[PDB]
């Protein structure tokens, strides 16, 4: 049994898989090899397979801000990207955002289009950021040492120091 | 449901000034961070300015600092951009964007043309 790699396919015998860009049309026999037929126009198959039909290419919806980076072939799917300077939300680039924001407890290090998405940092001790923002940096804690004020409430990465007398 | 309707954009002479507005509807405008972005024809997308919900904190691009002013009327649910000392580089289509800045979270645009026509 066992069956070799990049050949795989077992069913009383060991058959060769179809090369990427080819669908499976007929199984192999004792004396005949596996029969594979190429994928049709607008269709693909990206791996050594035993698939009887090819998959359709994904479309880069202009209304989603998508633009085709690489036209799909019979072995690879269409690769999409954003308009620029729009940024992909996933590695798959299935949606675009102008830029990402930095949630409370995080501050910005800017967004300059073309790979340059917002760089966030986690607010060091003595700094805070309430609000979700794509421009706001971490702000420093009040003082409570200026007018020789108290301290009253600690001060978080999300909240500021609150002071009395 | 988000509608952002830019206006104010027209043909102005260099050195001149314009006031752009973005009328928001379909969301609680007073609670969202807003941005102004411009796109020159052919040339790249550029982030001009940004404002926090209360209108107390702002950001400006180095290329527009000192000449441009972002502001908001949370009663009327409108965002503004006062453009002064206008130059030909400022010729672009101006858009306004709503956080979380999806391709659905921005307007139709308002054309600003700076020339001697
Ligand atoms: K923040």
């Amino acid at each position: 049994t066992a069956c070799r790699e990049k050949q795989y396919l077992i069913n009383s015998q060991c058959c060769s898989l179809c090369q990427p860009g080819q669908k499976l049309v007929s199984d192999c026999t004792e004396f005949t090899e596996t029969e594979c037929l190429p994928c049709g126009e607008s269709e693909f198959l990206d791996t050594w397979n035993r698939e009887t039909h090819c998959h359709q290419h994904k479309y880069c919806d202009p209304n989603l801000g998508l633009r085709v980076q690489q036209k799909g072939t019979s072995e690879t799917d269409t690769i999409c990207t954003c308009e620029e300077g729009w940024h992909c939300t996933s590695e798959a680039c299935e949606s675009c955002v102008l830029h990402r924001s930095c949630s409370p407890g995080f501050g910005v290090k800017q967004i300059a289009t073309g790979v340059s998405d917002t760089i966030c940092e986690p607010c060091p001790v003595g700094f805070f950021s309430d609000v979700s923002s794509a421009f706001e940096k971490c702000h420093p804690w009040t003082s409570c040492e200026t007018k020789d004020l108290v301290v009253q409430q600690a001060g978080t990465d999300k909240t500021d120091v609150v002071c009395g007398p | 449901e988000v509608q952002l309707l830019e206006s104010g954009g027209g043909l102005v002479q260099p050195g001149g000034s314009l006031r752009l507005s973005c009328a928001a509807s379909g969301f609680t405008f007073r609670d969202y961070e807003m941005w102004w972005v411009r796109q020159a024809p052919g040339k790249g997308l550029e982030r001009v300015s940004a404002i926090n919900p209360q209108g107390t904190r702002t950001y400006y691009a180095d290329s527009v600092m000192g000449r441009f002013t972002i502001s908001r009327d949370n009663s009327k649910n409108t965002l503004y951009l006062q453009m002064n000392s206008l130059r030909a580089e400022d010729t672009a289509v101006y858009y306004c964007a709503k956080l979380p800045f999806t391709f659905d979270d921005w307007g139709q645009g308002t054309l600003v043309t700076v020339s001697s026509a």
